[PDB]
């Protein structure tokens, strides 16, 4: 009742003191069901003269509106005996109600927030699998093109493999190094995604690493480095 | 300890930058006379640390920007300007003496007012609602509440950012009325189903105090535990 009233008596033209008596307008039942929503009720135009209409209109717009079901008449509460119980029910009905469905769009809406930032982050979690599945493929089926350690004998030869394989240095090293410093950089923001949204360690799979990729990587870089060495040893002997 | 140290230690970094990419001019302008002076071989390649060079750059922008991303999450509350009135005006209406301090019935009587799931005044019993909310609020059982006291559980109860998970913790168990486990009806009033059928995919089955199995019964404290502990 004192939650009641207190609500009611700042909205307007409507006072409540007691649970009989003031409730007989029908304005309070429609007052308070406009202060959680408004936007089904005009309660500018309702008159207190109008009284039978007031509650079978807010009555109307009770059950199958909002969800709450028990059966009285505009006329029981027009009556001048009243019902202590039906009215009890009513308003822990909605009082129960409103604050439910409060805290429900409250909860709703902070759930969504971490939830949405979370799976978000997994897309492009499988996104940085793929890529590192298929750069780390390339990557063996590039150092096995690059073991062949047998070619022709001529000065022209020769130099016709320093030229290519100069080419293969100064073109498509540096977007196939490119790469693992876009998977880094994904990496990253996936660390700083996780302590933005502070879960557990994402404990990238074995066959996946970084360190895996470092060792394929200077092992291509040895692999390149006594192919030079027996490149230029062959050249300046045929020189 | 706190994040805006981080923007400094940033700035050293953006004040080292430039300074070495004075520095790579003079590496790189200088191969450009060694490869003119009738090539030989070096054991090396400029232009791919030049491509390191420039990746740090980039790593250290986006770092940066990431970080001040952070910072804006964890410092704006989002509550609108109606709400913090509508705070403030039953605060003053609660604190009818204007004392700059509400009792405690006047703060249970401010909470009803905020539309909060507390039964009242039974007959000779206590519940813990109530008592863990003065908990939150006054720790200290002091009596009274200021108007920060309340302030600072409005802010942690209204919206947006979050600054621990113990709120998820107690909060699936608000969302589920006190009930150890879940369901997905319950999640459904809620969440867009994109994101119940994650759960439902991630989560796993509840197991009560007696040992019995719902079909049903989702639990959400060990899913919780899982990922974010």
């Amino acid at each position: 009742l004192l939650w009641c009233q207190m609500k009611t008596a700042g909205y307007p033209n409507v006072n409540v003191t007691n649970f009989t008596s003031s409730w007989k307008d029908g304005l309070a039942f429609n007052a308070l069901i406009h202060k959680h929503r408004p936007d089904l009720i005009d309660f500018d135009k309702l008159k207190d003269s109008n009284a039978r209409h007031n509650l079978e209109h807010a009555f109307d717009v009770a059950e199958r509106q909002l969800g709450i079901i028990q059966l009285l008449d505009p006329e029981d509460v027009f009556t001048e005996n009243p019902d202590e119980k039906s009215i009890i029910t009513y308003v822990v009905a909605f009082y129960h109600y409103f604050s439910k469905m409060k805290v429900l769009a409250v909860e709703g809406k902070r759930v969504g927030k971490v939830i949405d930032h979370a799976i978000e982050t997994e897309k492009m979690i499988e996104k940085y699998s793929g890529l590192a599945s298929d750069l780390l493929t390339w990557i063996e089926q590039t150092i096995t093109v690059l073991n062949s350690r047998k070619f022709a004998n001529s000065l022209a030869g020769v130099q016709q493999q320093l030229q290519a394989f100069s080419t293969y240095r100064t073109v498509e090293k540096p977007p196939k190094f490119q790469e693992k410093g876009n998977l880094e950089v994904l990496l990253f923001t996936i660390q700083s995604r996780m302590r933005a949204n502070n879960q557990k360690v994402y404990t990238p799979h074995d066959g996946k690493l970084v360190s895996d990729i470092n060792r394929a990587w200077e092992s291509l870089e040895e692999a390149e480095y006594r192919r030079e060495l027996a490149l230029r040893s062959e050249l300046i002997r045929q020189e | 300890g706190t994040l805006e140290s981080q923007l400094e230690a940033n700035k050293r970094k953006q004040k080292e930058i430039q300074a070495m990419k004075r520095q790579l001019t003079k590496i790189e302008d200088l191969g450009e006379k060694l490869e003119e002076a009738l090539v030989l071989d070096i054991k090396f390649s400029t232009i791919g640390l030049a491509q390191q060079w420039d990746q740090l750059f980039q790593l250290g922008v986006r770092r940066q920007h990431n970080l001040e991303q952070q910072i804006q999450i964890r410092d704006t509350p989002g509550v609108s300007e109606e709400t913090l009135e509508e705070f403030k005006t039953t605060y003053r209406h609660f604190d009818e003496n204007l004392t700059g301090r509400l009792s405690h019935k006047d703060f249970r009587s401010c909470l009803r007012g905020l539309n909060y799931y507390l039964p009242m005044v039974e007959e000779g019993e206590s519940e813990p609602k109530f008592e863990k909310f003065l908990d939150a609020v006054d720790p200290g059982r002091k009596g009274y509440v200021t108007q920060e006291d309340y302030t600072y559980f409005l802010i942690d109860k209204e919206s947006e950012n979050i600054k621990s998970s113990d709120e998820i913790e107690n909060s699936f168990q608000a969302l589920a009325e006190g009930k150890a486990y879940i369901t997905k009806e319950d999640m459904k009033q809620a969440l867009t189903p994109e994101q119940v059928s994650f759960c439902a995919s991630h989560m796993q089955q509840y197991v009560d105090p007696r040992g019995r199995s719902h079909p049903a019964g989702y639990d959400y404290v060990g899913f919780i535990n899982s990922y974010f502990g």
